[PDB]
């Protein structure tokens, strides 16, 4: 559950991603696939090579989905219902993988947004990604 | 932990640039801020009431130095993490009963702090090598649970 | 995140619990303390012996809290705000312990209400207790 | 895993009443229903689309019987679980890459099924003994991760 301060922090920090959405999302995926190779099993027919245009395109989708989540942060299950059906119902992604990607998103934001990534904002971003993860791993239709 | 010579070289090179006096405190501090239940283990450390108080707390900074030292000891002997951490494992598991998920959390907070400090230099391959290290350290710390 | 059917299952199951709510809460606590002795560290001054009136009194508090949560299943953060502050802010309970108590509550329900404890109801109750746990381990003031 | 004589006696007494043709399938089936991502590992098992479909699935029942057999074997080798489960650990960790939290979940689902079937016989001390057993089995299955 996010505090009012958490929502403020996330909106501010994620708001700085902007046109770097695809870039940051792609970097987070690449970090996940490299650091935690079991996660590649969910993408059996992807080009997961370094600099892959397919991962860059997928990075933009993930980042845009996080933008969607921020714009609906008080009502996320209804805003992400399509993504929940995909990840929980269709793909059956083990919840541990969301912790791995969330960590890699934090690493990416830490590496690109040093002024923004204070301990407080770090905490709020972690909670936000955990909330998003809970929604995407739940079946609630 | 099995690091290639290339991975070990990358890890060692970066660690040589890590501030011995500050980075452990930054990692321990962020653990306490990001995962507040961990504060329960540090009652005697004084003021942990706000993020600023935590990060400015002298005892957090001082204890952080010891934590970083242990990671450093791990890097010095990657082939014997279990032996290096045996006494610490007894402490954290048998004495303190820290749930071992928290070992994984602190390792990943450290990774975030390295990324924060080094920016672009903390490449995905450098991270992957560090993830092997912090997973090894967490496993060694949790050895008395296994 | 609970489905509409989850909420119905939980209300129906906890309803069957009825007047035994307190007895079951006490039993779940006893199960937790015995099965997972580390949890006793949160109750250092408690009489934790079998039959403890103090444990019995605490079990009724836990059960009444769950009854309240069931009654406000659509609005649990607001309904449990005081309890969240107690467990997450004051007591700083490690989230693993909520998984342990939740399990012991399921075991207690299974032992007492085997006909009611169908696989679907088991699933809904597990999700409900996880949702309660997420609220009680969150600081959101 | 060490059991007191009283715990060993109680564990053995309860296990003697377990229906070995059914309980494993009930535990596996409830795992697939309560934790639905676990179904990804059993795509070849056919219809898992509803709780009724899962619980009545002949392949779930047959495989559950093997799982229960492993638990039964473990009960006879509580002092050497890491040895006994070595082949299964290599299968579940190195080949299938099952996240080890799921081993903990299955063990606790089995405990819930025992509680369901035996009610007042599944006392808190009896549960505590079984928690030691299923933690031992989960740890041994996860050994390749340690
Ligand atoms: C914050 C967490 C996540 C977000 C916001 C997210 C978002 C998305 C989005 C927007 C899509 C595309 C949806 C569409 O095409 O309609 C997608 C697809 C997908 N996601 Fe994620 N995802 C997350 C976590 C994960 C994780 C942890 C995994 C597995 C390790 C995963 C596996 C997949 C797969 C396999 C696809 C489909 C790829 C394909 O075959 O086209 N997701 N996700
Ligand atoms: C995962 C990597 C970790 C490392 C490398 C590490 C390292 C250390 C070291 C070197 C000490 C000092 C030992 C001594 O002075 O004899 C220590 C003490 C301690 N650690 Fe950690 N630790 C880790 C994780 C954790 C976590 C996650 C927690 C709690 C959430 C924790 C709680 C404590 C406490 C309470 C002490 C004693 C503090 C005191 O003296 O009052 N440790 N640790
Ligand atoms: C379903 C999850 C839980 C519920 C519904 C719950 C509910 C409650 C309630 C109603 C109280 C009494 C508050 C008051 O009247 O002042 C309480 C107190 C307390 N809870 Fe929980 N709780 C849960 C999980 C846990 C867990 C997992 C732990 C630790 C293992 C824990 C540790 C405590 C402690 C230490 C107290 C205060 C006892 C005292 O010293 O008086 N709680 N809880
Ligand atoms: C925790 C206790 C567990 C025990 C005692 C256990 C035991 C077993 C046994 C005896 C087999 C048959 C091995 C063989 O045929 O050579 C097996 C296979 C398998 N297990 Fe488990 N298992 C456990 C947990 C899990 C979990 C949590 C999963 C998650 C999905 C899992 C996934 C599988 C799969 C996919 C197979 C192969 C099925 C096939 O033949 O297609 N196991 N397990």
């Amino acid at each position: 559950v996010l505090s009012p301060a958490d929502k403020t922090n996330v909106k501010a920090a994620w708001g700085k991603v902007g046109a770097h959405a695809g870039e940051y999302g792609a970097e987070a995926l690449e970090r996940m696939f490299l650091s935690f190779p079991t996660t590649k099993t969910y993408f059996p027919h992807f080009d997961l090579s370094h600099g892959s245009a397919q991962v860059k395109g997928h990075g933009k989708k993930v980042a845009d989905a996080l933008t969607n989540a921020v714009a609906h942060v008080d009502d996320m299950p209804n805003a992400l219902s399509a993504l929940s059906d995909l990840h929980a119902h269709k793909l059956r992604v083990d919840p541990v993988n969301f912790k791995l990607l969330s960590h890699c998103l934090l690493v990416t934001l830490a590496a690109h947004l040093p002024a923004e990534f204070t301990p407080a904002v770090h905490a709020s971003l972690d909670k936000f990604l955990a909330s998003v993860s809970t929604v995407l791993t739940s079946k609630y239709r | 932990v099995h690091l290639t010579p290339e991975e070990k070289s990358a890890v060692t090179a970066l660690w040589g640039k890590v501030n011995v006096d500050e980075v452990g405190g930054e990692a321990l501090g962020r653990l306490l801020v990001v995962y507040p239940w961990t504060q329960r283990f540090f009652e005697s450390f004084g003021d942990l009431s706000t993020p600023d108080a935590v990060m400015g707390n002298p005892k957090v900074k001082a204890h952080g130095k010891k934590v970083l030292g242990a990671f450093s000891d791990g890097l010095a002997h990657l082939d014997n993490l279990k032996g290096t951490f045996a006494t610490l494992s007894e402490l954290h598991c048998d004495k303190l009963h820290v749930d071992p998920e928290n070992f994984r959390l602190l390792g990943n907070v450290l990774v975030c702090v390295l990324a924060h400090h080094f920016g672009k230099e903390f490449t995905p391959p450098v991270q992957a090598a560090y993830q092997k290290v912090v997973a090894g350290v967490a496993n060694a710390l949790a050895h008395k649970y296994h």
